[PDB]
């Protein structure tokens, strides 16, 4: 089997909230390698998040998450975990699980990533004074709001695709 | 004090077959306590996960073609591609793993110079044209999912206030 890393557990979280990520490893001897988490912010900046030794005795964190995030592993289930707590707006990112080759290089295989979205705490305070009809109205005007912007992305990429398709046809 | 990894240029417009060189400068020396320099280069295609290309400054990862060359010492490091192929287009990141916190550079995007026309495609092989077409879907799916997540930040506070009132 080829190496596979599958992250899960991402989703929507309120400021100060908590969330635990998992990474299911297959296709290699999980217990023989150090493992890490790396996140990519919406600006596409890559940030190392945490690393754990092959047997779990040694952990490493940058100060941005230390005391808030915990990396752990279960070598019998071939699973890596990231416990996130006291979450901040700056923690919104796609979170990647990656294996190491200890002593040689840091991130030699990466998973597909799982998205963690920390909402803004300002909304919760704002709509606390809103009526039920006014609340339910905005909720309804949101689904066509979304499906419109999703269609505009499809059209944009349909236009990007045509010149490539046309070039292939002109061969 | 953290080491900052600074990449130059931020955007590298090239044509297929061009030579390319990307700079990575560290704000401090990055020699690990064990004497090795853990300078790594990663390549990411938009909407996809990064992949290791070069480790310990100049060593090619398994499966990386001969046209990639990494070099440097002290604080100045360079990734060179002798002849750019269509599979090389993407964002290159450097990374230092010598001093905690381990840090990435800001990324350099190797992209085609297109202009306002699409005639540069005429000289591409059909294989390379297919590659370019297929690389568009991961970009699209990521943009759509960013809209999907953005409208979850909009609905959840509303549904919370409804369930609490």
């Amino acid at each position: 089997m080829e190496v596979q890393l599958v992250e899960s557990g991402g989703g929507l979280v309120k400021p100060g909230g908590s969330l635990k990520l998992s990474c299911a490893a297959s296709g290699f001897t999980f217990s023989s390698y150090a493992m890490s988490w790396v996140r990519q912010t919406p600006e596409k900046r890559l940030e190392w998040v945490a690393t754990i030794s092959s047997g779990g005795s040694y952990t490493y964190y940058p100060d941005s998450v230390k005391g808030r995030f915990t990396i752990s592993r279960d070598n019998a289930k071939n699973t890596l975990y990231l416990q996130m707590s006291s979450l901040r707006s700056e923690d919104t990112a796609m979170y990647y699980c990656a294996s190491a080759y200890d002593g040689s290089y840091y991130f030699d295989y990466w998973g597909q990533g799982t998205t963690v979205t920390v909402c803004s705490g300002s909304d919760y305070e704002f709509l606390k004074s809103w009526t039920v009809e006014d609340l339910q109205k905005r909720l309804l005007a949101l689904d066509p709001m979304m499906e419109q912007e999703i269609e505009e992305i499809r059209q944009k990429y349909q236009s990007k695709r045509q010149p490539i398709l046309d070039a292939i046809e002109a061969k | 004090m953290d080491v900052l990894m600074t990449q130059t240029p931020l955007s590298l417009p090239v044509s297929l077959g061009d030579q390319a060189s990307i700079s990575c400068r560290s704000s401090q020396s990055i020699v690990h306590s064990n004497g090795n320099t853990y300078l790594e280069w990663y390549l990411q295609k938009p909407g996809q996960s990064p992949k290791l290309l070069i480790y310990k400054v100049s060593n090619r990862f398994s499966g990386v073609p001969d046209r990639f060359s990494g070099s440097g010492s002290g604080t100045d490091f360079t990734l060179k591609i002798s002849r750019v192929e269509a599979e090389d287009l993407g964002v290159y990141y450097c990374f230092q793993g010598s001093h905690v916190p381990w840090t990435f550079g800001g990324g350099t995007k190797l992209e085609i110079k297109r202009g306002s026309d699409y005639e540069f495609l005429k000289s591409w092989t059909v294989e390379d044209l297919q590659k370019r077409l297929l690389a568009l879907d991961p970009m699209m799916e990521q943009e759509i999912e960013e809209i999907r997540q953005k409208y979850q930040c909009k609905r959840q506070p509303i549904l919370d206030a409804i369930e609490a009132k």
